[PDB]
C-alpha cells in the first residue's frame, strides 16, 4: 500500500521538476519583455 | 503604477 | 498513520493542479504582453 | 520506512511554496509590463 | 492577436 | 539584451 506512497511521490517530484523549469522560461521571456518595454520607452523619450 | 507615482524615467521598472 | 499520508497527498496533488492553472493563465498574459511590444515596435520604426 | 515518506513530504511541500512565492514574484513583474505597454500605448496614439 | 482582432484600443490588454 | 545584440529588428522577441 505504502509503496504505491512512493510512486505517487516519485510523481509529484516529476510534475514539480516539470514546474520549475516551465517558470524557469517564463522568467526569461518576462525580462526580454522588460527590456523590450525599456527599449521603446528610451525610443519615445 | 510605476511604482506608485515615484516618475524617475519609469524606476528601472518599479525595481524589476 | 498513512492514511493521513494519503490525504495531504491528494492535497499536494491539488495545490500542484492549482499552480498549473496559475502557470497557464501567466503564459497567455505574457503572450499578450509579447504582442504588445510588437505592435509598438513595429509602430515607431 | 513510511518516516521518510513523511520528511520528503515536507520537502515537497517546502518547495511547493517556494514556487508559489516565485509565481507571485512573477505575476507582480508581469503587471508592471502590463502597465508599461499601456502608458507607452497612450503616448504613441 | 489583441483579442482576435478586436481593436478596441487594445481592448485593456485582451481583458488583462 | 536581444539576443546579445543580434539586432534583426528584435529576433522576434529574442525568439520568443
Ligand atoms: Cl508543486
Amino acid at each position: 500500500r505504502m509503496k504505491q506512497i512512493e510512486d505517487k511521490i516519485e510523481e509529484i517530484e516529476s510534475k514539480q521538476k516539470k514546474i520549475e523549469n516551465e517558470i524557469a522560461r517564463i522568467k526569461k521571456l518576462l525580462q526580454l519583455t522588460v527590456w523590450g518595454i525599456k527599449q521603446l520607452q528610451a525610443r519615445i523619450l | 503604477g510605476x511604482x506608485x507615482x515615484x516618475x524617475x524615467x519609469x524606476x528601472x521598472x518599479x525595481x524589476x
